[PDB]
DNA sequence: CACACACTCTCCAATTCTCTAA
DNA sequence: TTAGAGAATTGGAGAGTGTGTTTTTTTTTTTTTTTTT
């Protein structure tokens, strides 16, 4: 029934450590008491979260050790059961905490004056010719931080590592954050008022559910035997922020044949909205059973559910200056094209023209800016590579496979609608990279029109019959029937993109397998080099990093370069004459979408070399990036 | 409605029904101390005809092209069956609210 | 002395509350507002000088209406009332019922002081209301937290959908059994307070006091799904959305798919575990209450309808970034006017077909006209199912491109590959206006009443001049006539 | 199982009824 | 006639008994019919 047992801890020692080391502590090493001046910040209301380091606790203990005096091991009594603590702490914190400094502005709140009132209450009362909850006063959340490696809690594990002999313990848990709850209150203390004694109660809540109060209990109203009338008040109740997360373990640590295992994790208080969805993450936490209430509890058996409480939260992953670093070295231009996805060696053009979606033309009034770009041919090569290179540099970016419209989604997983925005809204402002691009369903290909003519996608079901904006630049591949490119025919013989979608790219560019024995030894000396030695072989040049080139990229789109009259007079010149060659073997016509094109393209190349306005050697080689397109649908 | 009291055999008659069935709370003989147990008399009793016919706005009407919104209509004793799915009907009558029974 | 009134938990006098806000919504004149923000070189004599809430109130009276919008900076604009804008925002529900109740005063106080002669009843019966708006910065649906509870937000959406209309009880109406007396019984927090025994002392019965309720009185709610605004999401992933409950004269202020900003106090509920019992779930559903929504001359016709060059001038101005292409933009422009209709057939919808190359700006004058008409859609030939261009049953109708939109321009792109099952059903729309169903239980027929501008290319290459039009677009002779 | 709600049973004392003397 | 002591009936405390509660519901295969393939 209830036996009771000789454990070696004792709770008012440790209590008696843990204030003993709040006053005193100080990391005076790093060369008053840390702590005291951390909750002087509290006390103050600039601070809501009490953070304890277990690092500084062995620092405690060694340095009582070293001044002979047996501190009673409280680490290994935190990690071994970490939930009382939360207890003990906050009750050496209370007992500790200086008065204010700063001025709080206190009736503004409104428990200084609830409580206030029930002070007086009780001296007019007591004059006759605990007082409440604590947990309602703390203003304040109380969290661990684990050891360092310098210890169950420095060593993260899998989900699966978590067996039930962990219950109680400070653990740290490595996965993915694979979905996450919007932020609800739940209550930690409901206030209530009785309606005749004027009396105000709480209730605690420690549990997924409680029973309401409804009949007073007040002191004055049961000995005037005034059966009072209990409502509850929002107002003075006191709720957490409660966010509930779901952790799935990486595909390393999965066993050969298993499936990735997950767990639920309680975000509480100021630590809330820290997590977000596909987050790699190492969550330090108290791992607890959740126990089932009221009926439930009896069929459920033994048989607890469990969940952990976190506690911190490690992610695992001058500018101004720094453009400046580029600029000075350069030739900038070629540079930042053969940084593009530097693994991919040759193809210069390709890279030469990707720079220029990231960059884009510019928007006018409404007529677009952004630049589409098709790439057309073979397989093996390697478009998709460089598709996932542009979605990886790219501010904004999104890669989507067809193998991604916006739509009305009707009880995914809560059963609740939503509506979904597609790739296409993913891709708000950014480029859009649409890999094996034919791969695609009538009602999502013709919705690529819309996103062309309109800047937009729109919608028309369950009465929702609204318009998103969708202003995104266009990356797209496409791969051909019968497994290989005949160059006897057109890109629109081997492949199922009409000339109406085909035609609406400012560049399509044909690029081909091509057997050649130098270029295939070229190639195979690459790949047998990266089976040998794992990391990438020697690019013979240094590259822009990622970083530094994004960072260049949203400085040189917002100076919007403006037309000089040379340009317009110019590019007439060009595009009279691709219309007379064009006169005189496939769709490559001189449409006007290929002037907006050369107009775009050379905004792109301007907003590259940092000016007001450019001179027309820019325009020549715009010209020159259409020009090789057309000689590269030929051969 | 019209029960028997199976605790003494009286009837009781006339007993209006609200939107829930319901039977006496008290025997109307004085001998009795009952409060249930109650039997209907089905040839005692009195039974209208009813039906449900579920309508909604008209789709000229819709403002916006947007969903269309639908009540609960009740119909009793003649009016029953005078209307059919698919036609466009105006119906007289009052607004009620039904609780939840 | 005097029993004071306090706002509970606050510390704040509720008659200091009325008597200043009296004092603000008269006398306040708006040249105020224009010193709060400055701009003050704009002051214009007869707005600003008006005593502004005096002439929102006269109009009330006059046009019969209950209803008065406060933007909440004016009362950071009057000096009196600075710390009322703090108290609106912290203690909403309360200060919202003083400003409600502090109009009606004034309803009254403004034609029985001013001995003006007018009707006392016709204001007494009435509910009045404040509706406050601009009550602070805009947050993020996301930025919400248990701080912000029983407090004034103002939030940015998209409505996915409205509930139909929801009855709440304002009034219980009790009838006793024995006696047939009756008594209207005042809702409080939700709970009836039922009456133990018959109000009448020469009966006096307990428990046979019974509720009727369709002689109860109701109140309007609705809830309001919301969606968060697609500018405010992170990144990383979906939207959230915020169930909101919409209130009395407020109800259906809101289509479904309207963008809107809305001004409520936040609240949160508990919720039971289980419908039988008061077992209550540790963490509260949350909603906004809301208490204001907002959304997201002859001669000038004389100017143009006497001119000598209009039909060239309208041509010319549909369209205008459009290079040439003069007879098509004259054609266009009287089906955007159309014919003429008779009831007692033909109507007056027009109906125009482009044929050409997809390397040219056809379809930029297709989205010229959608931008122009009233009512219509854009779509094109492959863009969906027949029925889903037309019209279907479901779990009750699914409408499509070529219906709600009676004499308005159905703009249609890529017509000649739209799939041959859905031409076929455009001739029942373009030679009888109208469609005809029957599925279900329900026999039925629908009018289309469409003007199609439709749109088409060549099939493959450059389009052939010797060659005819009937072949060149692959597309039927009595669908083309 | 066990813990709230629904509903009946029983006892006890609180109030009002009725009679008597101050 | 007031007022106070003794007798009868009603109210409701509270003890006792009895009942219902978890809860889900898409997913994945197999089939048979229309039509759009
Ligand atoms: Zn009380
Ligand atoms: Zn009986
Ligand atoms: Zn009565």
């Amino acid at each position: 029934a209830l036996p009771s047992i000789q454990l070696p801890v004792d709770y008012n020692n440790l209590f008696n450590e843990i204030t003993d080391f709040l006053v005193t502590f100080k990391q005076d090493t790093l060369s008053g008491p840390k702590y005291m001046a951390m909750l002087q910040k509290v006390a103050n209301r600039e601070l809501n979260s009490v953070i304890i380091d277990l690092d500084d606790i062995l620092q405690y203990q060694n340095e009582k050790f070293l001044q002979g005096t047996q501190a009673d091991d409280l680490v290994s009594a935190i990690q071994q059961n970490a939930n009382h603590f939360t207890e003990l702490f906050c009750r050496a914190i209370d007992n500790n905490m200086p008065l204010p400094t700063k001025e709080i502005d206190y009736k503004d709140d409104v428990l200084d004056v609830i409580l206030n009132q029930r002070r007086l209450r009780n001296e007019r009362m007591l004059s006759d010719r605990e007082l409440f909850p604590p947990n309602l006063t703390r203003r304040y959340f109380l969290y661990f931080k684990p050891l360092s490696q310098n210890a169950i809690s420095s060593k993260p594990l899998s989900v699966r590592q978590i067996k039930g002999d962990f219950l109680g313990q400070l653990i740290t848990v490595r996965g993915i954050i694979t979905r996450v709850s919007d932020v609800k209150p739940a209550v930690e203390v409901i206030a209530y008022t009785c309606d005749q004694c004027g009396y105000e109660v709480f209730q605690e809540v420690n549990s997924r559910t409680f029973t309401p109060l409804s009949e007073c209990t007040s002191e004055e109203c049961s000995q005037n035997q005034t059966k009072g009338q209990l409502f509850m008040s929002t107002r003075a109740s006191k709720f957490s922020a409660f966010q509930e997360c779901k952790i799935q373990e990486l595909s390393q640590q999965v066993p050969v044949g298993h499936i990735p295992r997950s767990l639920n994790i309680h975000v509480n208080g100021t630590l809330v909205r820290s997590l977000s969805p596909g987050d790699i993450v190492d969550v330090t936490g108290i791992f607890l059973p959740a126990p089932y209430t009221g009926f439930k509890a009896l069929k459920a058996g033994l048989l607890t559910e469990t969940y952990l409480e976190a506690q911190f939260v490690r992610q695992h992953k001058d500018v101004e200056e720094r453009v400046m670093e580029l600029i000075t070295s350069g030739d900038v231009y070629n540079r930042l094209a053969k940084s593009i996805a530097p693994e991919i060696y040759g193809n210069l053009d390709v890279k030469k023209a990707l720079l220029l979606l990231l960059v884009g033309g510019v928007d006018k009034r409404k007529i677009r800016g952004d630049i589409n770009v098709c790439l057309m041919g073979d397989p093996g090569v390697a478009k998709s590579q460089l598709l996932k290179a542009i979605c990886k540099i790219s501010p904004r970016g999104v890669y989507t496979t067809g193998k991604l419209t916006a739509a009305v989604m009707k009880d995914p997983v809560t059963d609740e609608m939503i509506l979904e925005g597609g790739a296409l809204v993913l891709a708000d402002n950014g480029i859009c990279c649409i890999d094996e691009f034919d791969k695609m369903d009538e009602s999502d290909r013709t919705a690529i029109h819309e996103v062309m003519e309109q800047q937009t996608i729109s919608i028309s079901k369950a009465g929702i019959n609204t318009t998103l904006n969708a202003r995104t630049s266009i990356l797209a591949a496409a791969n051909p029937l019968y497994g290989r490119y005949n160059p006897r025919l057109s890109p629109l013989d081997n492949i199922n993109l009409p000339a109406a979608l085909l035609s609406r790219f400012d560049i399509l560019f044909l690029m081909l397998d091509i057997p050649s024995r130098d270029d295939d030894e070229k190639l195979a000396e690459h790949v047998t080099y990266v089976h040998m030695h794992n990391k990438q072989p020697d690019l013979d040049f240094t590259p822009v990093e990622p970083s530094k080139m994004r960072e260049y990229i949203a400085y040189a789109k917002t100076k919007r370069p403006v037309m000089s009259e040379a340009v317009n007079d110019y590019v007439v010149q060009a595009y009279i004459r691709l219309r007379q060659d064009s006169k005189r073997f496939s769709f490559g016509q001189a449409t006007p979408r290929t002037l907006l094109g050369i107009i775009r393209l050379s905004q792109a190349l301007a907003k590259l070399r940092l000016a007001d306005m450019v001179d027309i050697d820019d325009v020549e080689e715009a010209l020159r990036l259409v020009r090789v397109s057309k000689e590269s649908l030929y051969q | 409605a019209s029960f028997t009291c199976d605790m003494c055999r009286a009837i009781v008659d006339n007993v209006e029904q609200s939107f829930k069935y319901t039977e006496p709370t008290f025997c109307p003989n004085p001998s009795c101390e009952n409060r249930a147990f109650w039997t209907l008399n089905v040839t005692r009793s009195r039974f209208l005809d009813w039906q449900k016919v579920r309508i909604q706005e008209n789709a000229n009407e819709i403002p916006t092209g947007s969903m269309p919104r639908t009540l609960d209509v009740i119909l009793r004793g003649d009016s029953v069956e005078r209307a059919k799915p698919g036609d466009r009907c105006k119906f007289t009558g009052v607004e009620i609210v039904v609780p939840d029974v | 002395s005097e029993p004071l009134r306090i706002i509970w938990g606050t510390n704040v006098s509720i008659q200091e509350c009325t008597t200043n806000f009296r004092n603000f919504l008269m006398s306040f004149k708006y040249k105020f507002r224009k010193i709060l923000d400055e701009r003050e070189e704009f002051i214009n004599n007869t707005t600003d000088e008006e005593l502004y809430y005096i002439k929102q109130l006269n109009e009330m009276r006059e046009l019969g209406t209950s209803n008065l919008n406060l933007d909440a900076r004016n009362l950071l604009a009057y000096k009196q009332t600075e710390d009322l804008y703090h108290q609106l925002l912290n203690y909403p529900q309360e200060v919202i019922s003083i400003m409600d109740q502090t109009i009606k005063d004034c309803m009254v106080s403004l034609i029985v002081d001013n001995n003006l002669d007018y009707d006392l009843d016709e204001i007494e019966t009435k509910f009045y209301k404040v509706r406050p708006y601009n009550v602070g910065s805009c947050k993020g649906m996301r930025e919400l937290n248990p701080n912000d509870i029983d407090k004034l937000i103002n939030l940015k959406g998209l409505v996915l959908r409205s509930t139909p209309v929801i009855p709440d009880m304002k009034v219980a109406f009790f009838k006793c059994n024995v006696c047939d007396h009756t008594m209207a019984v005042e809702i409080d927090r939700g709970v009836i307070q039922e009456p133990a025994r018959c109000e009448r002392i020469d009966c006096n019965e307990p428990n046979s006091m019974s509720l009727i309720h369709n002689r109860c009185s109701f109140a309007d709610k609705q809830v309001i799904k919301l969606q968060e605004t697609p500018d405010f999401v992170p990144d990383g992933q979906t939207p959230h959305s915020i169930s909101l409950c919409v209130y009395d004269e407020l109800v259906d202020s809101c289509r479904a798919g309207d963008r809107i900003e809305v001004t409520g106090t936040f609240r949160s509920i508990p919720i039971r575990a289980n419908s039988r019992q008061r077992v209550l779930k540790s963490l509260y559903k949350t909603y906004v209450d809301v208490v204001h929504v907002k959304k997201v001359d002859l001669a000038k016709i004389r100017e143009v309808a006497a001119r000598e060059d209009l039909y060239s001038l309208l041509a010319r101005s549909i369209a205008p970034s459009i290079y040439e292409l003069e007879d098509v933009k004259k054609g266009i422009l009287l089906q955007l006017f159309g014919g003429t209709n008779k009831t007692f057939r033909y109507r007056g919808d027009i109906n125009i077909l482009l044929c050409g190359d997809p390397s040219t700006s056809k379809s930029q004058i297709l989205q010229y006209v959608h931008k122009i008409t009233p009512r219509g859609v854009y779509t094109s030939g492959k863009g969906s199912s027949a029925v889903g261009l037309t019209a279907y049953i479901t779990r009750v109708l699914e409408s499509g491109a070529l219906v709600l939109s009676d004499g308005g321009v159905c703009c249609i792109d890529e017509f000649d590959k739209m799939s041959d099952s859905t031409r076929s059903v455009l001739h029942e729309v373009m030679e009888q206006q109208t469609i005809s169903i029957a599925k279900a239980g329900i026999i039925t027929t629908l009018n289309a009443r469409s003007s199609i501008l439709a749109s088409a290319n060549p099939i493959g290459s450059r389009y052939n001049p010797n060659l005819p039009v009937t072949e060149n677009i692959d597309l039927p002779p009595p669908l083309l006539s």
